[PDB]
RNA sequence: CCUUGAAAAUCCGGGGGAGAGGGUGUAAAUCUCGCGCCGGGCCGUACCCAUAUCCGCAGCAGGUCUCCAAGGUGAACAGC
RNA sequence: CAGGGGAAUCCGACUGUUUAAUUAAAACAAAGCAUCGCGAAGGCCCGCGGCGGGUGUUGACGCGAUGUGAUUUCUGCCCA
């Protein structure tokens, strides 16, 4: 049956976030009469935490600990599913599509994805999301 | 081959069968398995 | 050379430390005033005439006016 | 006889159940959920047929090699072009089972 | 029309180097300038380049091969009888 | 006709000496030298024989003096790879990683037996 | 009284190898840890012409077992081996085409196609254009193996020796007729100064001993001792037999 | 094309991420954006380039590498 | 501006090259055909000398040494 389902986990295949991991938020595979194909509204993330080890400090272990999100509205074509599924709890009046015409809406939807990706990275789960893809 | 070749007339393999039904984080799976 | 479109940012290309001299020259349809900085001469080209005597009325002190005719 | 019976079933497929032939409609029919069997040649480019196998396994669909190439797998569709993957929607023809 | 009767691609070559050349050349120039189709993608684009060297041009995926076929058929029982041996030396 | 002359020492047509025709204010037809025509970037997988979109052709010490957009594109391996073959390795470094989880795990259930 | 054409080939000056747009030397990968104990794998990245080289040169990319670097290769192209294709050198790839490991460790008919002289040096044997090796019999004690040369000669060579695993691409090129002049010309303008031979008969006697005479003629027998000093040896040296091969 | 038709200086993009930067300031590290300031030394450079500036003993019917190329006729850089 | 034509004989197949300054040819070359040497501690060759150098960034579909001279058709006997 479908997969294409809200806390699927894609990977970005065009565009400037081409090769990142990210979570799908809303997905519509019907188009919507100004988007015609089907797509999915999409929280990723830009910037990946980078590796901590034991040696490193507390400061420096929270500098590191830091993640840059973007929210995106995708075409299927361009996205790259995945088995994983992360059930991060998005909230949905904040990342929804009318995000994308007022630009201060967008830094609120983008802000709320990254501290909710950052709480999930702590604690050690989800692992594979968290990492940078090597290709 | 498979869990499908049941309601399929012809052969069917698929290489990535064992990750059917199998969503969870694979390093922590992993963590599982070296647990135990 | 370098095409200035509107009226203040000619002004404050005007009143830079670099600029020269300004040269005003007045054609058939149109006055050209023309700056003469470091790097580039910099044209404001205005087709009616009283906005042009306005610029020059107003142009900075102590910086060349000279006029072509 | 099985190389054979897949060739005569999937003409049947054909002129009585309804097919979708291509790489790019087949991975819409596979998103969408209403793809039955994927039938690939082994002309396949790896990377797609490895793609493809993926999708299918999300999908949980069946994928079928086919024992020809791009060309006699049109052939077997009963087309002048290149066939390299292909969906079925519904059979019949019964080379499926419900 | 048929413009040659039986010179067909060795026309160029006019009354010269006599006519058993012209005739043992016209086989291998016909192969050397053919077009085959492609393993790869199914596209008859299958062209040479140079001696030994046939291009596609369509997956652009350049193989090696004889001088003036796509292969020798030397080099097919070679195959055949290396993947022979392979299987004899596994079980 | 008004005939033309060479303004440099170098009076053969070399691949150094390539002029163009202009016509001066003062009415008068010389040559002027032009400058070799620049090449856009090949994609760094070397299967595809298209350049590369985006980026400026010219000679390769005028780089230099162009600033960093001109000279690539806001995508991983921009202005170095193609868009297909950065989607195709992406692709391929997912399932190829994947396909090691299947051969792990299928080793760690064939196991289970001494 | 004068030295001899042949003679002056060894002087080198004007009869060099013409090597200005040659690709390199067409080499096996030297071999290391993993080709000794497991395998290496490589890629196929391109198939080019070598000028003067009637064989295609095949470029294979492989990583560096012991830096972060990659190894650019220039086997001799193994008809059948296309670019993108993986090959495996070591003792424990498989039988493949293009894959190099040890004539010890292969089938006892198997047939080759860079094969090592020695153990440790590159490919010398069966590397031109549409010639192999085969790989007769091998003795588990000393370590030896007997092969088949393009020749038909038969070698005893170590069972080290690393060779290419099938025919060299090139296939029958000798099976065209030249017809011209000139496509003789461009064939030995790109190997070296050897192509218009003129005949010693047509010659005077200063410069060669079959030189000189009222008719075009030997006047000595064309066959000539191993011996004989350079600027006397032409013709038929130390030929054991003349005439037809009427029998083999 | 059994011919596959340079090399190297030089410049650039990307991958990776060792690090650096500041504690919410009218801020830091940093900037391939705009403008502004200073400098670019040495040698050659005239003229002939040919039925008279070169070689051929000479102002020698010889030889000596190139660029530009109008109208008519005409197939035409032919001839007139 | 701007082909005299035809019927034959000899030689070289053709295109190409040649005695600058008396010989442009039937001479040389040529593709094709044949033979010979050589698996690298090698064949052929240079070198006063060095385990020097060329073929060779090569490996028998390759290098080296000869003869004959396209195609066609043949190439007999003699190893004293
Ligand atoms: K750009
Ligand atoms: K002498
Ligand atoms: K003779
Ligand atoms: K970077
Ligand atoms: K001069
Ligand atoms: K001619
Ligand atoms: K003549
Ligand atoms: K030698
Ligand atoms: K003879
Ligand atoms: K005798
Ligand atoms: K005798
Ligand atoms: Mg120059
Ligand atoms: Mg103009
Ligand atoms: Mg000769
Ligand atoms: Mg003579
Ligand atoms: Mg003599
Ligand atoms: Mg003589
Ligand atoms: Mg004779
Ligand atoms: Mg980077
Ligand atoms: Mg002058
Ligand atoms: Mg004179
Ligand atoms: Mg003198
Ligand atoms: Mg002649
Ligand atoms: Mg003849
Ligand atoms: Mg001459
Ligand atoms: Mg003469
Ligand atoms: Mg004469
Ligand atoms: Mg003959
Ligand atoms: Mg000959
Ligand atoms: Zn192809
Ligand atoms: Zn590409």
């Amino acid at each position: 049956g479908k997969f294409m389902k809200p806390g699927k986990v894609v990977l970005v295949l065009a565009g400037r976030y081409s090769g990142r991991k990210a979570v799908i938020v809303k997905n519509i595979d019907d188009g919507t009469s100004d988007r015609p194909y089907s797509h999915a509204l999409v929280a990723g993330i830009d910037r990946y935490p980078r590796k901590v080890t034991a040696a490193m400090g507390k400061k420096k272990i929270a500098k590191r600990s830091k993640i840059k999100s973007f929210v995106k509205v995708y075409n299927y074509n361009h996205l790259m599913p995945t088995r994983y599924s992360v059930d991060i709890p998005l909230d949905k009046t904040v990342v929804n599509k009318d995000v994308f015409r007022d630009p201060a809406l967008k830094r609120k939807a983008r802000r709320e994805a990254k501290v909710k990706f950052e709480e999930r990275y702590k604690t050690g789960k989800n692992k594979w999301f968290f990492q940078k893809l090597r290709f | 081959p498979g869990h499908l070749q049941e309601g399929f007339g012809c052969v069917v393999t698929n290489r990535f069968d064992q990750l059917f039904d199998d969503e969870s984080d694979p390093f922590e799976v992993l963590k599982a398995a070296e647990n135990k | 050379p370098r095409k200035i479109e509107e009226i203040k940012d000619f002004l404050l290309t005007a009143r830079r430390k670099d600029a020269k001299s300004v040269k005003i020259k007045k054609n058939k349809d149109n006055v050209k005033f023309k700056v003469r900085c470091s790097r580039y001469l910099y044209t404001l080209v205005i087709t009616d005439k009283e906005k042009a005597e306005k610029l020059k009325q107003s142009l900075p002190p102590g910086l060349a006016v000279k006029e072509l005719k | 006889k099985s190389l054979e019976s897949i060739n005569s079933r999937l003409q049947l497929v054909m002129k009585s159940g309804k097919y979708v032939l291509g790489y790019k409609q087949t991975l819409k029919m596979i998103r969408q959920g209403k793809a039955k069997l994927v039938i690939l040649a082994n002309n396949c480019p790896a990377l797609r047929k490895s793609e493809i196998e993926y999708y299918a396994m999300l999908a949980k669909t069946g994928v079928h090699h086919y024992s020809g190439n791009n060309i006699e797998l049109g052939t077997a569709c009963g087309k002048y072009y290149r066939v390299c993957t292909l969906a079925i929607i519904d059979p019949g023809d019964s080379d499926i089972i419900r | 029309a048929k413009r040659t009767k039986k010179v067909g691609i060795v026309g160029k070559y006019g009354t010269r180097y006599g006519a058993s050349l012209r005739k043992m050349v016209k086989k291998i120039e016909i192969s050397q300038h053919a077009k085959y189709t492609c393993s790869f993608c199914g596209k008859t684009k299958m062209k040479r380049r140079a001696v030994g060297i046939w291009h596609c041009g369509s997956c652009m995926k350049t193989v090696a091969g004889g001088a003036w076929t796509y292969n020798t058929t030397s080099a097919v029982t070679v195959k055949s009888a290396i993947r022979r041996l392979k299987e004899l030396k596994d079980q | 006709v008004q005939r033309l002359t060479y303004r440099r020492r170098l009076s053969y047509n070399t691949a150094s000496n390539k002029t163009r025709l202009s016509r001066t204010p003062g009415n008068r037809i010389v040559y002027l030298y032009t400058k070799k025509v620049g090449k856009a970037p090949k994609s760094a997988c070397g299967v595809c024989p298209g350049r590369l979109r985006g980026v400026r052709a010219v000679r390769p010490k005028v780089l230099m003096r162009l600033s960093k957009t001109k000279k690539h594109v806001s995508r991983a391996y921009g202005g170095s790879m193609c868009a297909k073959c950065v989607r195709d390795r992406i692709k391929r470094a997912f399932l190829i990683e994947e396909q090691k989880i299947v051969v792990k795990v299928l080793k760690a259930q064939a196991q289970s037996q001494k | 009284g004068r030295v001899i054409r042949g003679q002056r080939k060894g002087a080198g000056s004007v009869f060099r190898a013409h090597v200005k747009h040659r690709k390199g030397a067409a080499r096996l990968r030297a071999v290391d840890f993993a080709e000794r104990h497991g395998y290496i794998k490589g890629i196929v990245k391109d198939i080019i012409h070598d000028p003067g080289r009637g064989a295609p040169l095949a470029k294979v990319v492989f990583r560096d077992p012991y830096r972060f670097k990659k190894r650019t290769e220039l086997f001799i192209a193994a008809e059948g081996i296309h670019t993108g294709q993986f090959v495996y050198c070591g003792k424990k790839a498989q039988l493949n085409i293009g894959n190099v490991l040890p004539v010890g460790t292969m089938p006892e008919g198997t047939i080759v196609c860079c094969l090592e002289e020695k153990p440790g040096d590159r490919g010398k044997l069966a590397r031109a254009s549409g010639n192999y090796a085969t790989v007769i019999s091998h003795n588990p004690e000393t370590k030896k193996t007997r092969v088949k040369l393009p020749s038909g000669s038969k070698k005893v060579i170590s069972s080290a020796n690393r060779a290419v695993v099938g025919v060299v691409a090139g296939g029958g090129r000798i099976d065209k007729p030249i017809l011209k002049a000139g496509r003789a010309y461009h064939k030995y303008k790109a190997k070296r100064n050897c192509w218009p031979r003129v005949r010693g008969v047509a010659m005077n006697p200063v410069e060669h001993p079959f030189g000189g005479g009222n008719h075009q003629h030997i006047g000595k027998p064309s066959t000539i001792r191993r011996d004989a000093p350079a600027g006397r040896k032409v013709g038929l040296i130390a030929a054991r037999r003349t005439g037809r091969l009427r029998g083999t």
